[PDB]
């Protein structure tokens, strides 16, 4: 049993016709105060996973080393590393999943929450959410602590069922992205203006963006505002 | 008198471990292997005895990779060859857990020579039927 001390929060990530983009800030608060701005939250496993890991920091370092790890391990003894026995996104989650369960089964979580983002060999999409509990499930869009509430009824909006991601194309998706990071700014108290964002394409590839921020932001309204009731001045 | 060959850890009247030189002769029967340092890296190379036609071309990869930087090649029994291999990828692991940074070629190049040593300590453990050449690029 332990307590989180610096922590990450949002991660959030859809689905659309040919891949999956997914995005978290890059902000490691201690608490209240906003002490890390330097935090790259993103995990990108080879060229076709991009792991985003929410919630302790120093448990994120730990999966972080395991990923370097089973990638080391993958290409011991195998011709085909890089080719038909390359790690998929599905192999990089199961692993994943394991651990989380284990640790938790045994009364020492990781304090995570994690969305394993990838296209698979075949070309299909791969989303699938696991936390410090070890509950696992999958969605056309996934979001981590604060994003569950108010990035995933946005991008929902966007696809809403399985039949509405092979009309989705990559511009409209980023779009809604791009746009759940705003309100995550808005109203989210431990959220960073800078953030990253990762596209995994079944024809372009992996797309790593970084140093991304909020922009077109509304808040010339708030000149119009005074008092709390009853005051004019 | 005699009989200092048949048991491992044991001394000659001359200072000499026997069942060493008897692991040699397991090595000198083995196939021929070659390792080349160039002027920023190394290269290893193997032959590869075709038994038969049937055997599947370019499969029975016999060059090993330990972490990310080092190739291991060797002469001899094959089997004890990929047992030092795999003791090697779990000190090269155990190295970067704790120091972060990949094992230097020196340091990788004494783990593999403490640990072949130790089977020649006792009389329950046999030596390694094998020549290792190995090596690889580090910080310096």
């Amino acid at each position: 049993t332990q307590q989180p001390i610096v922590t990450g929060t949002s991660v959030i990530s859809m689905k659309y016709d040919n891949g999956v983009i997914i995005a978290a800030d890059n902000l490691g608060s201690y608490g209240s105060l906003l002490r890390f701005n330097g935090v790259e939250r993103l995990i990108p496993v080879g060229d076709n996973t991009v792991v985003g890991i929410s919630g302790d920091i120093s448990d994120m370092q730990h999966i972080e080393r395991l990923l370097k790890d089973l990638v080391t391990e993958n290409a011991y003894d195998n011709p085909l590393a890089d080719a038909e026995e390359a790690l998929e996104p599905s192999y990089i989650f199961e692993y994943l999943a394991t651990v989380m369960y284990q640790r938790r089964s045994k009364m020492n979580p990781l304090w995570n929450a994690i969305i394993v983002a990838g296209v698979q060999s075949n070309g299909d999409q791969f989303l699938r959410y696991v936390n410090l509990l070890g509950v696992t499930y999958s969605s056309p869009t996934l979001a981590t602590g604060f994003g569950a509430h108010m990035a995933n009824p946005l991008l929902r909006k966007v696809v809403d069922r399985e039949s509405d991601i092979p009309k989705t194309t990559v511009q409209v998706a980023e779009e809604a992205i791009v746009n759940a990071m705003r309100v995550l700014y808005y109203r989210d108290a431990r959220s960073s203006r800078n953030f990253s964002l990762a596209i995994i394409d079944k024809n372009t590839g992996l797309t790593f963006k970084k140093n991304l921020q909020v922009e077109n932001m509304k808040w010339d309204f708030a000149k119009d505002i005074k008092g709390y009731g009853t005051q004019k001045i | 008198g005699t009989g200092y060959d048949l048991s491992n850890s044991v001394f000659s009247p001359d200072g000499r471990n026997f069942q060493v030189e008897y692991a040699v002769k397991a090595v000198e029967n083995g196939t021929t292997s070659i390792g080349i340092k160039c002027n920023d890296g190394v290269v290893f190379a193997v032959e590869k005895l075709i038994t038969s036609k049937l055997l599947v071309p370019q499969k029975n990869v016999k060059i090993q990779v330990v972490d990310r930087h080092i190739g291991c090649v060797y002469s001899g029994l094959i089997p004890d060859g990929r047992h030092l291999v795999n003791r090697g990828r779990e000190e090269a692991a155990s190295f970067k857990k704790l120091y972060k940074t990949p094992i230097p070629i020196p340091a990788f190049a004494d783990r593999l020579g403490q640990y072949v040593q130790a089977h020649t300590l006792y009389n329950s453990v046999r030596p390694f039927g094998v020549s290792t050449i190995f090596g690889g690029v580090d910080k310096n």
